[PDB]
């Protein structure tokens, strides 16, 4: 009883945002709370931010 | 009264990362100016990242071209890291035409003398067979910060914009035993750019930005 089917494949690209759950390999979870600016992050003696 | 710091040395270690010196500096002003300039540099430095890319036989970035070892997405990712300097025009359109086996690098772009490619060895893609060719148009514009393609024909592929020549900034405050006076600070700022900005020009722009923001109440 169906005449024809049209299947459309969209390809969305989800980058990252607060609320996206991230975890390690040892049962440690967490939802991103802020996409901090690069200049606001902690940096070591060499200036490389974490 | 206060001694005014000034640019005394630009110690070019390599093509990318340089090390400028500010001297003399009073007690505490070294860290203040170092952190302020670090934040300004990492925040707001004009850059010339790619914005749009158009390959002839490509409709969307999730496809492939015959004879190209890389997916279109990986080509766009490689272009996203392309370091380029434009002088006269805020917006330019470079062209890349290559045919034959081998690594299609950034050196195969049309010269366009008003545009400088700082890393000619920057590989863009690989061609696998003689009869395979890539003919593509790249759109390079001036900008500031990070402008994801989502915020801003069906053949145009948008690449995320990364208008930020700086990559790493580190300031060290040392002792400057100069002018027959002790406990004067020297601010050595080591900055690792992508090669598209002059370190002296970068410091000048950062200081100008800070002064303009500070003019609101002085």
């Amino acid at each position: 009883g169906v005449l024809k089917i049209v299947k459309v494949y969209l390809a969305v690209k989800r980058r990252i945002q607060p609320g996206d759950k991230m975890a390690g390999r040892h049962g440690n979870k967490g939802v991103i709370s802020k996409i901090n600016p690069i200049e606001d992050m902690p940096y070591d003696e060499n200036g490389t931010p974490v | 009264e206060f001694l005014k710091p000034r640019l005394v040395d630009i110690e070019q270690v390599s093509s990318t990362h340089a090390k400028v010196t500010l001297e003399p500096l009073e007690r505490g002003f070294g860290h203040t100016l170092g952190n302020a300039l670090r934040r300004i540099l990492l925040s707001s430095m004009p850059g010339c990242a790619v914005t749009e890319v158009e390959i002839d036989g490509v409709l969307h970035e999730y496809s492939t071209k015959e004879g190209v070892q890389e997916d279109i997405l990986e080509i766009l990712l490689n272009l996203k890291g392309l370091a380029v300097r434009v002088q006269g025009k805020d917006e330019v359109i470079l062209t890349l035409n290559k045919s034959g086996i081998g690594p299609v690098t950034a050196a195969d772009i049309t010269h366009d003398g008003d545009v400088e490619i700082v890393k000619p060895q920057h590989v863009i893609c690989h061609l696998t067979d003689e009869n395979a060719s890539i003919s593509m148009r790249i759109k390079v514009q001036r900008g500031r910060g990070y402008v994801p393609a989502s915020t801003r024909p069906i053949g145009r592929l948008l690449v995320d914009a990364c208008y930020s020549p700086v990559e790493r900034i580190a300031y060290n405050v040392e002792a400057a035993r100069v002018e027959q006076r002790t406990d004067l600070d020297k601010l050595v700022i080591e900055m690792e750019t992508n090669g598209t900005i002059d370190p002296e020009e970068a410091i000048r722009r950062a200081a100008t930005i800070l002064a303009e923001q500070l003019e609101a109440f002085v």
